[PDB]
RNA sequence: UCGUGCCCCGUGUGGCGAAAGGGAAGCCGGUUAAUAUUCCGGCACCUGGAUGUGGGUUUUGCGCGGCAACGCAACUGAACGC
RNA sequence: AGGUUGACCUCGGAUCAGGUAGGAGGACCCGCUGAACUUAAGCAUAUCAAUAAGCGGAGGAAAAGAAACCAACAGGGAUUGCCCUAGUAACGGCGAGUGAAGCGGCAACAGCUCAAAUUUGAAAGCUGGCUUCGGCCCGCGUUGUAAUUUGGAGAGGAUGCUUU
């Protein structure tokens, strides 16, 4: 019939470009990056960007137009504007004198800062974009390594100091549950970090956690639109943490003691309760473990494969079987230094992930203080 | 056949009334199609089976309109078909309290001062 | 701002005005359809007069 | 109370004050439009006396109606019947133009009811009004006894019909020796005066 | 070529100041100063009405 | 990234109004009782969209030839202007 | 940070949340506007007629209505309608004509609400949203929303009984 006219149809009704996505949201630039981040909305490429745009270049980005189609019925866009709304009366009490009115509305604001929690929930998020527990299984490498990689930052703006503590405390009820479960499966020691590999439910699950110093925030990452990734992790590992407890019939959240964790109890201020083999290979020793040692790591590892006596010095913190070196009931001890007590074995810490990856107690004669180590393996890489 | 009465419709639910409806539409298509090629009894049937889609149509509608006011029971706003219809100056009158409503000083004198009961002596 | 109305303002959806049943009343029964079924494989038919 | 200060300044109305106020606002209504909202009345104790509250559902329209005389629409404005000794620049409409105000803002918004209109300003060309509008839907209107007789549908358009003061005083409705033939409707009495009654056993 | 309500306000302003003003209307040009105006708000801060 | 903004531009304003004005593109043969540049057969065209193949261009990055008029199957071209 | 951060006022936008108006009918009702034929010997006052036509606006009735009234009495006492006043008072080219009201008898009867006051020892008032239906919020509002007062009075006192 009618003719039609260029443009009008194919590529150019496909693709939207982030001006217009902006424009069309009616979204501020940092709420719209948010929000794809948060809703999975990814960068896509026209074959023929001039089709869609005749201004566009090599650095502009294209979205679907039905992707932000969907986006448009998010309800985050109505909690965006009503926390605008509640800043805008907050700034208006303030400016009038009213501290009483100014503190009520600023208490309905939900701060990272007071609260730990991202600014806006996500819990409707979480089921549209992992729709099978097995998909959050498969995502929680990504989660772990970012949750786990956060656990040890300075506070920031974006990244509040109680935001990392719920990074942290998230980080080791995941960790009560590997060790409950003896879930862990291999380790590793690279020049980045330390690798962990467990299997929960059949999926194998495989993250890199830093060495325990001053991590560097550089500026050529994006460290704010990061946070917003962390949010999102959080907010995805805290269920799945709760469907874990659940299904090992486990109360979540675990009891957590606030006094133990001010002396530095880090793991040992947890205590899990009930509802209303290599996993025995360090069961019938008793360890101690020096101050210049990893002591997370080496933690996790012997309570994960399966050792229920650990000591160590005063200074790694609250909750050790015993705190003297002088203890007769300690075999074996790990020292990293360059007068020892007999009847106990003392070797470097290299000997506990060889032994975990190989399933089978090394010799401690080649892991003694001061020798050559054996070369540590891959044990993902046959 | 073709002929299905409303007592054993307002039994049924929601899917097997669409089935059934489907089934009367259906078969009012093929008897209009042997309708336009022959005669008999037929010229009846389409008639019986019009009238059944009509029964089932109804009783769907229904079904589907006291569901919606037992959904809508205890809501401040309600469907304009849903809402009761009366007249347009009904709708706009003022309300029953609304016209009853008297100021404090009226409320007091009414109280203290009633229109009395009484009688005069012959 | 889009509508976000507090109730709809009809409480049903109506029903398809033109459904299949509708469209197709029924086929012709004259010489030129009866010729054409077998001279152009087309079958011709009375249908609503809404319907594209 | 304040209002009594602001009544006895507005009763003089050729005092410097006064003057220099109401110029600024003769040239302020006039650069508005002919019809427009005021935020406030200009004249609050004024609106007050004549029942404005300061409560959701009144509104305040000021207006702005030319002056002067009516001129009958004929072309030419030029009679072709008997002979009437007049022009038409002496034809006097039968009603204010404060009625007429009224009108405009009631047709301006039809969804209220006109309560009152007052005088506010006026000049050469114009003459300024205010005009306090009820909205007769609005639940803390309907729930007051004091106003809610508004709402009835009886008092619908009062300004076209002349129920209010305006209309009153143009209609005569005014107890009596001078205002024998209008004080209960001119064209009703003028029936009743008119009309031939029958009895049965005359 | 300012919208008319901007226009407005702004000659207002002006024909306010073009024009001789009565003294009543003109002593309210007169007010406190700074400091004054700070020491009596530092009063008054003191006896706000109660809240709700 | 002081993350909740900034920059550019001026021309205004919408609709109806022509089966003879302007306008994207279909011809031939056959066929009915009555329709046909509309149906059937053959042979085409226009508009819009997506995306392949071949060919073209390019390591002298965006063709070559003719003195020229210009030619050749291609042979980048946004804003803003003529 | 002060070239900043805000509070107000005014004016706008939104397919924002919730509502409202248009048109019909128009016998009767409330207004506007408004003739001529006719009757005056003819005819510009007049009469028809403060009517027909035209325009705007309501309801089962509408309108009017509780005196800036009538009166001049030994005083009556909101409005409306009937009878009477009364073809009277009065008006009127060159006269054709026009024309009320008070009282009186009856029908039916019904009274009231604001503005002008400081609650100032406590905006006590109200729209809207959410509700676990207890309430909590966003607000409107002191340039005045509640209680009290309306000329018949009332406000302040004194006093001793009654009413819900």
């Amino acid at each position: 019939g009618k003719a039609k006219k260029k443009g009008k149809s194919g590529a150019a009704r496909n693709y939207m470009t982030r001006t217009q996505a902006v424009k069309k949201l009616q979204l501020s630039l940092p709420d719209f990056r948010k929000l794809c981040i948060w809703k999975g909305i990814y960068p896509r490429e026209p074959r023929d960007r001039r089709k869609v745009n005749k201004s566009a270049t090599a650095s502009t980005t294209f979205y679907y137009t039905k992707d932000i189609q969907y986006l448009l019925h998010e309800p985050l866009l109505q909690k965006f504007r009503e926390q605008k709304a509640l800043e805008k009366k907050i700034s208006r009490a303030l400016g009038r004198g009213d501290v009483s009115n100014a503190a009520r509305l600023e208490r309905n604001a939900n701060l990272p800062e007071k609260t730990g929690k991202p600014r806006y929930t996500l819990n409707h998020i979480i089921r549209e974009r992992y729709p099978t527990f097995q998909d959050a299984l498969r995502d929680l490498d990504d989660c772990l390594s970012m949750l786990f990689l956060f656990a040890n930052l300075p506070s920031t703006t974006a990244v509040p100091a109680k935001m990392i503590a719920r990074c942290e405390r998230l980080c080791h009820e995941f960790q009560h549950y590997l060790i409950v479960t003896h879930s862990l499966r291999k380790s590793f020691l690279s020049i980045k970090g330390i690798y962990y590999q467990a299997n929960i439910q059949g999926e194998d699950i495989l993250w890199l956690v830093p060495y325990k110093f001053n991590q560097r925030i550089v500026g050529d990452v994006d460290f704010r639109i990061m946070g917003t990734f962390v949010e999102f992790y959080m907010t995805l590992l805290g269920f799945v943490n709760y469907r874990l407890y659940t299904s090992i019939g486990l109360k979540y959240p675990p009891k957590f003691d606030q006094v133990k964790d001010d002396q530095g109890a880090e793991l040992a201020a947890f205590s899990l309760e009930g509802l209303n083999d290599p996993s025995q290979l360090f069961a019938n020793f008793t360890f101690f473990l020096s101050r210049e040692t990893p002591r997370q790591p080496l933690e996790f590892i012997l309570r994960a494969f399966g050792c229920k006596r650990i000591g160590w010095d005063a200074v790694l913190g609250e909750g050790a079987f015993t705190t003297d070196e002088s203890d007769p009931r300690i075999t074996h001890q790990i020292i990293d230094r360059p007068g020892r007590y007999p009847g106990r074995i003392y070797v470097q810490p290299q000997w506990v992930w060889d032994s975990i990856n190989d399933e089978e107690l090394k010799p401690p004669e080649l892991y003694a203080p001061g020798a050559q180590l054996p070369p540590h393996l891959s044990p993902f890489v046959k | 056949n073709g002929k299905v009465k409303a007592g054993q419709l307002w039994s049924k639910n929601k899917e097997e009334l669409t089935k059934i409806l489907g089934e009367l539409k259906t078969e009012l298509s093929q008897l209009r199609i042997q309708k336009i090629s022959s005669s008999g009894a037929k010229l009846n049937k389409i008639h019986d089976l019009r009238k059944s889609i009509a029964r089932v149509l109804t009783v769907i509608n229904a079904k589907q309109r006291a569901q919606l006011r037992l959904f809508y029971k205890n809501k401040k706003y309600l469907p304009l078909d849903l809402r009761p219809k009366l007249t347009r100056a009904l709708r706009r009158r003022l309300s029953k309290e609304d016209a009853s409503r008297v100021l404090e000083k009226t409320k007091k004198r009414l109280t203290h001062f009633p229109q009395r009961k009484y009688a005069v002596k012959a | 701002l889009s509508r976000a109305p507090k109730y709809p303002r009809k409480s049903i959806p109506h029903e398809p005005r033109l459904d299949e049943h509708k469209i197709i009343i029924h086929p012709l029964n004259t010489e030129g359809a009866l010729k054409k079924i077998e001279e152009q494989n087309t079958l011709v038919f009375i249908v609503d007069v809404k319907a594209n | 109370g304040a209002l009594k200060y602001l009544e006895e300044l507005s009763k003089k109305k050729q005092s410097d004050v006064v003057r220099f106020l109401l110029r600024v606002r003769c040239w302020e209504y006039r650069q508005l439009n002919v019809i427009h909202r005021a935020s406030r009345p200009s004249r609050p104790d004024k609106a007050r006396r004549l029942g404005y509250k300061a409560k959701q559902g009144y509104v305040i329209y000021r207006v702005r109606v030319r002056r002067g005389g009516r001129k009958r629409p004929v072309p030419k404005g030029a009679t072709y019947g008997k002979p009437t000794n007049q022009g038409v620049n002496q034809l006097k409409y039968q009603r204010s133009l404060r009625a007429t105000a009224e009108e405009r803002v009631g047709r301006r918004c039809s969804n209220l009811r006109v309560l009152n209109s007052y005088w506010v300003n006026q000049d050469s060309t114009y003459k300024y009004y205010e005009v306090i509008l009820v909205d007769p839907n609005h639940k803390a209107i309907r729930r007051d006894p004091r106003i809610n007789w508004i709402c009835n549908p009886v008092h619908k358009h009062r300004e076209c019909r002349g129920l209010t003061s305006t209309g009153k005083k143009s209609r005569g409705l005014n107890k009596g020796h001078r205002f024998n033939k209008t004080r209960a409707g001119r064209r009703k009495t003028w029936k009743r005066h008119n009309t031939l009654s029958l009895w049965r056993y005359r | 070529k300012w919208p008319e309500y901007i226009r407005l306000q702004r000659q207002k302003k002006i024909l306010r100041m073009r024009l001789k003003v009565p003294p009543a209307i003109a002593q309210f040009q007169y007010t406190l100063d700074k400091n004054l105006a700070a020491q009596a708000f530092k009063l008054l801060n003191k006896y706000r009405p109660e809240t709700k």
